[PDB]
């Protein structure tokens, strides 16, 4: 037996949502999707989980398609979506089973996204200005606590903040921007990360260059090139011509990715040029972009301006290991972190929790307007919406409540996957933000979340748990815009 | 497994409400299908009035049951029409059930039928054209004889019938209360016969036996006693001498009292009676038990079963002399009106066949009833669907003036209240709708409201050649009475049968 | 096959029986609700729109049904026939906590919170509850007539049925005794018109063929009593003569000897011998029944005869006057006049019969109210503006509660929504518009805006005059509430049967 086609789609809706819902938040489960070949895969995010999973269903095919267009316009909250977007079907069907129509409802469900997203905007957090130095502290922490490194942390801390804002560029519209591959790893022997000091530049763990480099060059220009310097047998023996010509356009520091040349003492002490093995390309395209000099393939003939220059070299030892200082170039691109240690590999959860917190950085960097993370801003629009229901007297009166209720899953979803009854957790957020309303004067409570960690409500805005405006703000348009039409069909 | 919930059941309802409206809609109107009727025993009688039907019918469902006993009071204050009152009830059922298809509810269509028939009652009000010095219309009331029993060939008679009973009323109505009561009940039904053996006989009548085989049937005198003494060679010598006693002391008794002619119930000697034959006074053995307030009532005595009680004021009465061939074959009895016209007359039906002598006696009833009403209130409106169809055009017309569901409501009730006329052209073998409609044009160009359904196939559907006519309240009753039925049938929602468990 | 013996199992399968006996009665709710047939089992089937009767007159099967249905027979013996409010309201309850248990909630954490919802709500009405009862009630009672005659709104009754409710509260005044609906009643009288039909401070019977022996009784008597007969009055072959003889000679002379003015039995009397009965030379009646018989020796003073002439000082007593007339054509019998007659019989004279059931869910309603309205000091509005005033606050309070309580006083709170809907919904009406325009008004504009049962629209119920006492209402929610919780502490079932 079967009836009103439009429950057969909600619950397509229901089952393909909790298909991903166990898996919201950074302590998610694992799905081991089985492919016809009998393949397997394993993942946490839920966004490769729906671009994966074998979809069959019509209406469910909305809803993967609708989260796949939310995956191109930030990459984030596909999960969210999708969950909400299930919630906002089963109570919108729920209400039709009370008798009332999907018209309503649909209007009903537009007013509440349209107040929300004009409601969230009043309430957000611009903070990150130049003042903004505790909160991006602890949500470096925060997203690199349960470690053993949390005796030191505000060192490392304050560390990576300082790197992360001192190499920002600024683009034609003038808003900030980050690359992320700008700042690279370095590892070192020896002592532990304790007394790990960043780095102004680039610095690359290899054989010595030259002890020709001054204290400090008044000039140092980057010369990059790709070929080895070699005697073989505008020259045969790529060793003197080439180099003469391009110190005559005023080349300081040629670097060289190949080999060192065999009388490169006696050029360096003169002219103070560079040879070092191995230069990676992906430090290399970053410091030709710092600089602002290209790489040559050939010299054979642009070279006098067009080249990069460096405000000052440094040569010493750190960590027990010779480094390149290569810093105070023209554009901030140029800048490492010395890994204090034995090797990479026994630090490879330090390293790849300096990335995260990074990654964390860059996102709250950009996209200034900023929201608290951790289920705090469904709870508050929940909170205001309900009140915003009462007060319109039509018949989409319970379509925004029902609409106020269903979006309290995210912080729900969150807490169950915590292992804490979320239960609890939600009641306790819901509690707190009510008397962020109701009383004017605890208005410093609205950036109230729940921590994943210890299962008990706390202040995110505090703690750094963040999230970009308009990555919330899609997800809510585009859920609602996936439930608008699901109702439609019948 | 299975339920009967919600609207489901009301449903059911009107299925079965239906279902007994088209069972009666058949017999409505003179031209009316007969039916028969037969009992579990196999009793076979044809009666073609509806309330016989109803009240014997057997019905099984709960709704059909309530209809039947709610319907059955209708006959006490009018005894007509009670086909009509079914009809109109499945019409709104029906129509309601048009309505409930199209989500409207229940209590919104029985709040609109109760406006729909109030707003009826004030249009028949005003419709009418009656005449109100109908007291003295001994002329009319056999134009209301002939109307009454025009179904069939009752018409030979009716020439005789009619005067006879403005003749039985007159000897009944009073200018004080205007009822018939109890004890004048004017049935006197008599198997076998022809038209002209009913006739006007102002006398009471029994079956009973004589005296003696070839007694003297001539006693004048009011001198009639009734006992209620019943029949309570050494033992047949103490009877006989007890029997000789009570015959001696009856006699004084008789002598100090005035009661002569003592009538006994029980078994007695034929002696005494022969004695008594010998003394010029008759004793008739074994007599009815009930039939001492009818012989009593010949002048105006009541009931005396008392030894003592019958006096000079209250002796057995009689009503005025008349001798004729009582029975030709059967056992003629004794000559019991002699004096004075009575109070509770009663009539002498001698017809040919049982169903006749129920037909008439039926008719006799509902038209002394109708015209108790007359009495009480001379307002007649003209019956044959024009009062129908008048109704349903002024709630077509109060259809547009209301912004709520009533509107429906008065749409249903008016093609509801349109049915009788269908239903009076089709049981006279003619297309239903296109005479009824054909009928309501004549009456919306044509301001008569007299004009209705020609069901004897007469010259025009104008009553007021046809002098078909019927009580105004006769109608108001009618109509008000269906309209609570079916208000009060639907407002009943589920039905929980106990025993039937539900599995 | 579909079985439940488990903790939780068993728990929402007995909510599920709350959910079908509630379902049974819930349209019922309401002055002018739906109505219901159900037979006897031998044909005599019952018709009534009361909702507690239902209950009484339903076989249940269901322990949890059983339960709740005696919960709801208790709520009757109390206060009037708030059974339905009950009934429903905790069955609602349940139905509200359905999914909370489903998911795992223990049901001690439930009951937890629905006490607690339930003393918020009690001790919230009485800050809302307004007495008018000084306010010219007693004297000068314009608003209590005001009161009465707002039961039956918006019909052509209203002209008559404001000298109806003038009399009936003389009528209770005069005899404000406590009281009941057994001393008070209504007796059909045939045609008439509305405005015709009165009171008789006695009793009415219609006088029957084994009813009344004889008429011209001594009416204008001085001192009429009542008298009991428990012994026939009716009228070796020839042994039973003399013995017959013999007691028609007593029963004649015991009239005369004992001086009874009017004699009630519990057999028939043959009105076919009328003048034989007359010859006692005084009234006497049988087949009366127990309501005239109860309503004759508390008030008049009636003696009890058992032998074949005895003799006694109450059946020639003191009482009154006797009262003996042809209402509306047909004599009736009234024993009025009486020392302490708390007798007040309402004479209804009406031309349709059908009008009974009217005058039934019409008229002992308006004698409820005003009972109530006299008994009570301090009232709330109804038509479900209570119900939605304390809906707001426990929605409102519930979210200042961190922890599992909150849900599920959000629950309790839009669970007692249903009455206003209920209303609502028999009246025909949809709900779900009128419910919210109610809610937005209510939360926003005032504290006691109710359906409106005529004109279905959003009504100012206080200003209205819909009085409901704060107590009745606070023993009512109480009682549902109680009822609730006890249907959620029971997880397992025992039977142990016969075989
Ligand atoms: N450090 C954190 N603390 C609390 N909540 C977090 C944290 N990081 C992510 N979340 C939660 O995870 C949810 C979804 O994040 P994520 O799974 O990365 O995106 P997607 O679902 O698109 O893969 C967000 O609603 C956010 O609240
Ligand atoms: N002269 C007439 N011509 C046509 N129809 C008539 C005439 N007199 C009466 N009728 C019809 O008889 C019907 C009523 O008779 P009916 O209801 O069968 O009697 P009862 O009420 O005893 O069942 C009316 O509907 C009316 O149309
Ligand atoms: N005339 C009316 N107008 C509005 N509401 C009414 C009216 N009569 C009754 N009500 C409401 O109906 C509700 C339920 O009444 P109910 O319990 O069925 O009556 P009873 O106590 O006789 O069973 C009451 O709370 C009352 O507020």
């Amino acid at each position: 037996t079967g009836e009103t086609i439009r429950s057969q789609n909600v619950m397509a809706a229901a089952s393909i949502a909790n298909i991903v819902k166990s898996s919201l938040g950074p302590v998610g489960l694992d799905k081991m999707l089985v492919d016809d070949i009998g393949d397997v895969t394993i993942t946490n995010d839920g966004a490769t989980i729906l671009k994966l999973l074998e979809v069959e269903h019509p209406a469910a095919k909305v809803l993967c398609e609708l989260a796949d267009l939310q995956d191109k316009e930030v990459g984030d909250g596909t999960t969210s979506v999708v969950i909400i977007a299930a919630e906002l079907l089963k109570n919108a069907d729920e209400l039709v089973k009370q008798k009332i129509h999907p018209t309503s409802v649909i209007s009903g469900y537009r007013l509440a996204c349209k107040e929300a997203v004009r409601y969230i905007n009043e309430n957000l957090i611009v903070n990150t200005d130049e003042l903004g130095r505790d909160c991006l502290i602890n949500a470096a922490k925060t997203s690199m606590s349960s470690k053993i490194i949390g005796i030191n942390g505000d060192f490392f801390a304050n560390m990576v903040v300082d790197a992360v804002l001192a190499i920002k560029y600024t683009d034609i519209r003038g808003q900030p921007r980050y690359p992320v591959n700008s700042v690279n790893i370095l590892k070192a022997h020896g002592r532990s990360q304790m007394e790990s000091m960043l780095i102004s530049g680039y610095a690359l763990n290899c054989v010595v260059g030259s002890q020709g480099m001054p204290k400090r060059i008044v000039n140092a220009k980057i010369a990059c090139l790709d070929f080895s310097l070699q005697k073989t047998k505008r020259e045969s023996d790529i060793t003197k011509e080439r180099i003469q010509k391009i110190l005559a356009t005023g080349a300081n520091v040629i670097l060289t990715t190949g080999g060192i040349d065999d009388m490169c003492l006696k050029y360096f002490v003169e002219a103070g040029a560079m040879a070092v093995r191995r230069v990676l390309k992906r430090d290399l395209k970053r410091i030709a972009k710092a600089s602002g000099a290209t790489i040559l393939s050939t010299l054979a003939n642009f070279e006098a301006a067009m080249l990069g220059q460096a405000e000052e070299v440094v040569q010493e030892r750190i960590c027990d290991d010779e480094l390149i200082l290569i810093k105070n170039t023209k554009a901030r691109t140029s800048a490492s972190i010395i890994l204090r240690g034995a090797n990479d590999f026994m630090c490879d959860e330090m390293e790849r929790s300096l990335h995260d917190a990074l990654c964390v950085v860059k996102r709250v960097l950009e996209s200034k307007s900023v929201v608290p993370g951790g289920g705090a801003v469904e709870a508050a629009l929940s909170i205001y919406l309900e009140n915003y229901a009462t007060s319109m007297g039509s018949r989409e009166q319970l379509a925004i409540a029902e609409f106020a209720r269903s979006l309290l899953v995210i912080p729900n979803t969150l807490a169950v996957n915590a292992a804490q009854d979320s239960t609890d957790l939600v009641a306790k957020l819901r509690a707190f933000h009510n008397e962020a309303q109701v009383n004017p004067e605890r208005k410093n409570l609205k950036w109230i979340g729940l921590d994943l960690s210890n299962g008990k409500p706390r202040d995110n805005k505090q703690a750094g748990v963040f999230e970009p405006t308009i990555v919330k703000v899609k997800s809510l348009k585009f859920a609602t815009e996936a439930a608008i039409t699901i109702l439609r069909i019948d | 497994k299975s339920r009967l919930m919600g609207l489901e059941a009301l449903k059911s309802h009107i299925m079965a409400a239906k279902a007994v409206a088209n069972t009666m809609r058949t017999s409505l109107g003179p031209n009316g299908l007969d039916k028969m009727m037969v009992d579990k025993d196999g009793d076979v009688t044809v009666t073609n009035d509806g309330a016989t039907i109803l009240s014997m019918m057997d019905v099984d469902h709960q709704i059909a049951k309530l209809m039947v006993e709610l319907s059955k009071s209708q006959d006490d204050e009018i005894g007509d029409g009670t086909t009509g009152v079914v009809v109109l009830a499945g019409a709104l059922l029906e129509e309601a059930e048009q309505l409930l298809d199209r989500g409207i509810h229940p209590i919104r269509i029985a709040d609109g039928y109760e406006q729909a028939a109030r707003v009826a009652i004030e249009h028949l009000d005003k419709i009418s054209d009656s005449v109100l010095v109908d007291i003295k219309d001994t002329e009319p009331l056999i134009q209301t004889a002939k109307t009454t029993l025009g179904s069939k060939v009752v018409n030979s008679c009716h020439r005789q019938m009619a005067e006879i009973a403005v003749n039985a009323v007159l000897t009944v109505a009073d200018m004080e209360r205007r009822d018939v009561d109890f004890e004048l009940i004017k049935v006197e039904g008599k198997v076998g016969g022809r038209l002209e053996d009913t006739k006007l006989i102002k006398g009471v009548i029994v079956d009973k036996d004589f005296s003696h085989p070839q007694m003297p049937k001539k006693v004048e005198d009011a001198k009639i006693a009734i006992l209620t003494c019943p029949f309570e060679v050494e033992d047949y010598k103490a009877l006989q001498k007890y029997e000789k006693e009570k015959f001696e002391e009856m006699i004084q008794q008789i002598k100090e009292t005035g009661a002569n002619l003592a009538i006994c119930q029980w078994g007695f000697d034929d002696e005494a009676n022969h004695l008594l034959l010998q003394n010029n006074l008759p004793a008739v053995r074994w007599v009815g038990g009930p039939e001492i307030e009818l012989i009593a009532i010949a002048t105006g005595g009541r009931i005396v079963p008392r030894f003592s009680e019958l006096t000079a004021e209250k002796l057995g009465f009689a009503g005025l002399v008349q001798e004729i061939s009582f029975g030709t074959t059967k056992d003629k009895m004794l000559v019991i009106e002699q004096c004075k016209n009575s109070r509770a007359v009663t009539i002498f039906i001698r017809g040919g066949n049982k169903m006749i002598i129920e037909e008439a006696k039926r008719s006799l009833h509902d038209a002394l009833c109708v015209i108790r009403n007359l009495i009480r209130d001379n307002r007649v409106v003209y019956g044959g669907g024009a009062a129908e169809i008048s109704c349903a055009l002024a709630v077509s017309q109060e259809a547009d003036k209301c912004p709520t569901l009533e509107q429906y409501a008065m749409r249903a009730f008016a093609d509801a209240l349109e049915v009788i006329p269908m239903a009076l052209s089709e049981n006279s073998g003619m297309n239903p709708i296109q005479t009824m409609t054909e009928v309501r044009a004549r009456q919306v160009k044509e301001m008569n409201p007299a004009l209705g359904i020609d069901c004897l196939h007469k010259g025009t559907n104008d009553m007021k050649q046809q002098h078909v006519i019927e009580t105004l309240i006769g109608k108001k009753q009618q109509i008000s009475l269906a309209t609570q039925m079916v208000r009060m049938i639907l407002k009943i929602d589920d039905i929980r049968k106990p025993g039937e468990s539900e599995e | 096959g579909t079985d439940s013996s488990q903790g939780i199992p068993q728990l929402v399968s007995n909510i599920s029986a709350c959910q079908v006996i509630a379902e049974a009665v819930r349209t019922t709710l309401g002055p002018r609700g739906m109505d219901k047939l159900i037979v006897d089992g031998r044909g005599k089937a019952t018709i009534s729109n009361d909702g507690a009767t239902i209950l009484k007159l339903l076989d249940v099967v269901h322990p949890a049904a059983k339960t709740l249905v005696d919960i709801a027979k208790s709520q009757d013996a109390e206060v009037g026939d708030g059974t339905t409010s009950v009934t429903l309201l905790a069955a609602e309850f349940l139905k509200q906590v359905k999914p909370y248990v489903e998911e795992g909630l223990h049901p001690q954490i439930i009951i937890r919170a629905f006490r607690t919802a339930t003393q918020l709500a009690v001790n919230k009405i009485k800050e809302i509850a307004v007495t008018v009862k000084k306010a010219d009630k007693v004297e000068q009672r314009k608003l209590l007539e005001k009161c009465a005659m707002t039961a039956l709104s918006s019909k052509l009754i209203s002209q008559q049925k404001a000298f109806f409710a003038k009399m009936v509260v003389d009528a209770v005044m005069m005899l404000d005794d406590l009281l009941q609906l057994k001393m008070i009643g209504i007796k059909k009288v045939q045609g008439g018109a509305l405005e015709d039909s009165q009171l008789v401070a006695g009793v009415a019977f219609k006088k029957t063929f084994s009813y009344a022996g004889f008429e011209m009784q001594p009416k204008k008597y001085h001192n009429p009593k009542i008298a009991l007969l428990n012994v026939e009055l009716e009228l070796d072959y020839q042994a039973i003569v003399d013995a017959e003889w013999n007691i028609l000679y007593d029963k004649l002379e015991k009239i005369h000897h004992s001086g009874a003015k009017v004699v009630l039995s519990k057999l028939p009397i043959g009105d076919v011998a009328t003048q034989y009965f007359a010859d006692r030379d005084m009234f006497c009646a049988g087949r009366v029944p127990e309501e005239d018989l109860k309503r004759t020796m508390m008030a008049c003073g009636g003696s009890i005869q058992t032998s074949v002439n005895a003799l006694s000082a109450d059946v020639l007593g003191r009482c009154q006057v006797f009262e003996e007339t042809q209402i509306g054509g047909e004599r009736y019998n009234f024993f009025t006049g009486c020392p302490k007659a708390k007798t007040c019989t309402f004479i209804l004279r009406g031309g349709a019969e059908q009008f009974m059931e009217e005058t039934e869910r019409s008229l002992h309603d308006a004698i409820m109210i005003v009972r109530r309205a006299i008994k009570n000091d301090s009232v709330v509005a109804g038509g479900g503006a209570i119900e939605m005033e304390l809906s707001k606050y426990l929605r409102d309070y519930s979210r200042t509660i961190p922890g599992k309580q909150q849900l599920l006083i959000g629950a309790y709170a839009k669970a007692l929504e249903i009455i206003p809907r209920q209303l609502c919904d028999n009246a025909g009406f949809d709900a779900t518009n009128i419910l919210n325009k109610l809610r937005a008004r209510h939360a926003q504009g005032g504290t006691w805006y109710g359906v409106d049962i005529n004109n279905e629209d959003i009504a100012d119920n206080f200003e209205a005059f819909v009085w409901e006492p704060a107590m009745v209402r606070i023993n009512a929610l109480t009682a549902a509430s109680e009822a609730a919780c006890l249907i959620v502490s029971v997880d397992e079932t025992i039977k142990n049967p016969r075989s």
